[PDB]
């Protein structure tokens, strides 16, 4: 027998043992996440130590079949998926010390705490206290002592545990035939095999660098505009040439300017469309939300949702008896167990994120049918995209005029419009020069090219030349400010949150093209479309079946990414801005700082 | 009136695992097939070659009854010229099969809440199962080139796999009962009818 039927034969064996201790780690997992006990604790971590031990020895089993003899791609797949190796390849004592600084880092990141703002018995944590200031507060010096006091306390414990991080995490990815950590990741963009859609991990870089270049004017109009917003209200405090104060973003990082709209509403006069209230008058509750987004995605030609999704699911909050983890969660648990964790409000926010996560959950019911590895996203980044684009759907004013939770008089004029294409950019273009740069500063660190001494030096570099932001007080290499982000000190990579915002748009634009969608594309409303509902589920169903180019191409047409979907969605607040900018400075210095 | 015992083989406590398909001669009885709906709905309900009602006057020298439990997905394969796990290791019906197929429902019944491993159905086997044919062997199956020798391991795989049932399981992965009735005609006197 050739090694291609052995290996076939080992993933159908593999297949039915793993679906079966993936559905028993799948519902401790849940009985913990819906009801928090210490047996349900016990029993997670039980279940999952077996799935995380079978795993293993299923790896150290598919290292026997050579990858190079087998001419099917999907088997050779799913060989791939066991032969990750990941840190076994490490000694015990290096592998033990890797867990050890992850779970540490997790530890300081998820406890640390600053004191004394007047008392040392008054202490605040990141989540609300930090963060109801660096969200609500108008005050200079109160945003700057949350910024500089959670940086100056927990990223200083953060610091060396993250150079041992990343010494062992680069350990661990030359071990395994790589160039550095940074290439572990990139690694997951990576096809080998296919003729005309392959793609190296370097390629990445590339088409990151080529797609933020083209972003660049619009962050830069939206940069020079929010700065005047700003300076109106922190005169004294910014410079209109210079970078923005890392601590005036509107969060912890400024990954988001989000909380900056209601200091840089185009027309505040206009009302917001908040149909809150409406929901709440006409005595919606979570039942009749999710019921809605299951008739948005059977409108298209998708189906409902399961009995089973229906009877077994927490779809509101279970009360003070029971308490619960109310983070929005997609639960897939095989064997036709689909879920939703979530404590539904009767909001529009909870009614946007339904129909991300129920956007989601069709995903997962598409791609069923494929083999265990390979029911996924073709990419890290493919699973938001679709649930983001479900939210844009959703939040468009004639959708929510056709569900009966707009007034059918209400005017789209165009200054409701540049203020929704102004909140939606706050959130969607402030955050892409953050993510690309942050992502950079680790390729280069695990690559080697920024030495340890000067970390935070080209960190801060970074931060002015790339996001336009600048550091309201100096840091040396104590500190270690990225490490300030839960993504980096716990293990993430983050370059998924950029391909997401660029594949969403990518989406939204082929499905509008194919629903005969008519206008600017942000009042787009794919309901009733079974073209574009098509035009998703041949993507859908692929999984990670075929390359990710391919299964992009499916959607959009195109084997890469591509910036243009977002310009377009984009394209009336630019033209809006650059008149806007028209007597204000457009860029900014690297060279101006808060502090002398 | 001596009637035949369809209440041992369609309630019966247990039913067997598909891999060994169980089967009851019935015989010298008179067949009551007017009920359409013994347990539940009428929820599969197949007869290839003979209707459902209105013929249960036909009389046959035996009939046969065999009972077995497959998931919701494997009931289709049940039936003339399907292909498939079941239908190729596990449970064949010839392509002119003269008989009826009648499944249904268990999650109440085998579903255990910590899963129902009892049942197990073949995945290998070095051939496809000839129409109604049995195979029951706890034989290491060798996909490699290496001998097993009995033992399984590296390309030594054991032959048989468990469903392990759960109550919230999807329908297409949920315990279904299925009984396939079988009708011979010999040279000999009939020996089941219904009047
Ligand atoms: C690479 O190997 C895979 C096996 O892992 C091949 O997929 C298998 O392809 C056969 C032939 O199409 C499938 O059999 C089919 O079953 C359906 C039942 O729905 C039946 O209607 C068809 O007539 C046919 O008999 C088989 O199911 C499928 N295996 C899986 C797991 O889906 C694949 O074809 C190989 N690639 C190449 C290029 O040969
Ligand atoms: C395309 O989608 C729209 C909505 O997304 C579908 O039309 C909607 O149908 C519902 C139910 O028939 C209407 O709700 C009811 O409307 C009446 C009349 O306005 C009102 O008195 C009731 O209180 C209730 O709200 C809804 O108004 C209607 N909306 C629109 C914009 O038509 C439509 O059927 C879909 N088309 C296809 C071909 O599927
Ligand atoms: C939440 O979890 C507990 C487990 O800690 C579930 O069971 C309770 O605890 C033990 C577990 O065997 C039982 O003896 C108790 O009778 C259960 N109830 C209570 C109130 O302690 C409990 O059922 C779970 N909650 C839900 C809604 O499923
Ligand atoms: C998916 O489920 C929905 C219900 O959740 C089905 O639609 C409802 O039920 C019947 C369909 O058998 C219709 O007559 C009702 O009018 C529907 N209710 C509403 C409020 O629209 C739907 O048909 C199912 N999908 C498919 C493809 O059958
Ligand atoms: C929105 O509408 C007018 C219509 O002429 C358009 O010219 C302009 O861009 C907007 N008006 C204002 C006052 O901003
Ligand atoms: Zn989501």
């Amino acid at each position: 027998s050739t090694i291609e039927e052995q290996a076939k034969t080992f993933l159908d064996k593999f297949n039915h043992e793993a679906e079966d201790l993936f559905y028993q780690s799948s519902l401790a997992s849940w009985n913990y996440n819906t009801n928090i006990t210490e047996e349900n604790v016990q029993n997670m971590n039980n279940a999952g130590d077996k799935w995380s031990a079978f795993l293993k020895e299923q790896s150290t089993l598919a290292q026997m079949y050579p990858l190079q003899e087998i001419q099917n791609l999907t088997v050779k797949l799913q060989l791939q998926a066991l032969q990750q190796n990941g840190s076994s390849v490490l000694s015990e004592d290096k592998s033990k010390r890797l867990n050890t600084i992850l779970n540490t880092m997790s530890t300081i990141y998820s406890t640390g705490k600053v004191c004394n703002p007047d008392n040392p018995q008054e202490c605040l944590l990141l989540e609300p206290g930090l963060n109801e200031i660096m969200a609500n507060s108008l005050d200079y010096n109160e945003r700057l002592w949350a910024w500089e006091s959670w940086r100056s306390e927990v990223g200083k414990q953060l610091r060396p545990l993250y150079e041992e991080y990343v010494v062992l995490k680069n350990e661990m990815a030359r071990a395994n035939h790589y160039e550095d950590y940074g290439d572990y990741w990139r690694g997951d963009y990576e096809v080998n095999g296919v003729d005309g859609y392959d793609y190296s991990r370097g390629q990445l870089i590339e088409d990151v660098e080529h797609t933020f270049e083209e972003i660049k004017p619009l962050y830069e109009h939206l940069h020079a505009y929010v700065r005047a917003k700003l300076m109106n209200a922190y005169p004294s405090y910014i410079s209109p040439i210079g970078c923005l104060p890392a601590h005036l973003l509107g969060d912890m990082w400024g990954r988001f300017w989000t909380n900056l709209y209601s200091l840089t509403v185009p027309f505040g006069q206009k009302p917001n469309i908040d149909v809150t209230d409406a929901m709440v008058d006409q005595a919606w509750d979570a039942q009749r939300i999710f019921k809605e987004a299951e008739k948005f995605f059977v409108s298209v030609g998708l189906p409902n949702m399961t009995q089973g999704f229906w009877e077994n699911s927490m779809l509101t909050d279970p009360g003070n008896v029971q308490k619960a983890v109310c983070h929005p969660t997609a639960w897939d648990l095989g064997k036709g167990d689909f879920r939703i964790l979530m404590c539904t409000k009767v909001t529009m926010d909870d009614f946007l994120t339904a129909h991300h996560e129920m956007g989601h959950i069709q995903y997962d019911m598409a791609y069923a049918a494929q083999p265990f590895l390979l029911r996924n996203g073709a990419n890290e980044g493919f699973h938001e995209a679709v649930g983001e684009i479900m939210s844009l759907s959703a939040a468009t004013p004639k959708h929510l005029k056709s569900i009966g939770l707009l007034s059918p008089d209400f005017q789209e004029d165009n200054e409701t419009e540049i203020n929704f294409l102004l909140k939606q950019a706050l959130t969607i273009v402030g955050t892409l020069p953050f993510t690309y740069m942050l992502e950079k500063w680790r390729w280069m660190v695990f690559k080697g090219e920024i030495p340890k001494d000067q970390w935070m030096k080209k960190w801060w570099e970074m931060k002015r030349e790339i996001v336009g932001v600048v550091e309201p007080v100096p840091h040396d290499e104590t500190y270690c400010d990225p490490a300030s982000l839960f993504h980096v000190s716990n293990d993430y990579s983050f370059i998924r949150y950029y391909t997401r915002t660029l594949y969403q748009f990518q989406f939204q634009e082929a499905l509008c093209q194919a629903a005969k969608h008519e206008g600017p594309l942000h009042k787009c409303d794919i309901s009733n479309s079974t073209e574009a509902g098509q035009k998703l589920f041949n993507m859908l169903r692929l999984g990670k079946s075929e390359p990710w180019t391919l299964a992009l191409e499916n959607v959009v047409g195109a084997k890469n990414m591509n910036v243009r979907p977002l310009l377009n969605y984009f394209e009336p607040l630019f033209t809006w801005l650059k008149d806007q900018n028209k007597n204000s400075f457009v860029g900014w210095s690297t060279d101006w700082s808060p502090y002398a | 009136t001596n009637l035949c015992p369809f209440d041992e083989v369609f309630n019966a406590t247990r039913f067997a695992s598909v891999y060994a398909w169980n089967r009851k001669r019935i015989s010298n009885c008179v067949a009551d097939y007017s009920v359409l709906y013994n347990f539940a709905p009428f929820f599969a309900f197949k007869c290839y070659g003979v209707s459902p009602t209105k013929l249960n006057d036909l009389c046959f020298t035996n009939v046969y009854a065999d009972s077995f439990v497959i998931r919701g997905n494997e009931v289709s394969q049940i039936a003339p010229g399907q292909t498939g796990n079941i239908a190729d290791y596990n449970y064949k019906l010839p392509d002119d099969f003269t008989g009826c197929v009648i499944a249904w429902n268990s999650n109440k019944l085998d579903s255990k809440v910590g899963g129902n491993y009892n049942y197990r159905y073949r995945l290998f086997r070095k051939s496809n199962l000839k129409p109604f044919e049995r195979d029951i062997s706890t034989e290491i199956y060798q996909a490699g080139n290496k001998p097993c020798n009995g033992v399984a391991g590296v390309n030594c795989y054991f032959p048989l796999q468990s469903y392990g049932f759960r109550p919230t399981y999807g329908v297409g992965h949920q315990p279904y009962r299925v009984v396939v009735l079988s009708f011979e005609l010999l040279h000999a006197p009939a020996t089941v009818c219904g009047p």
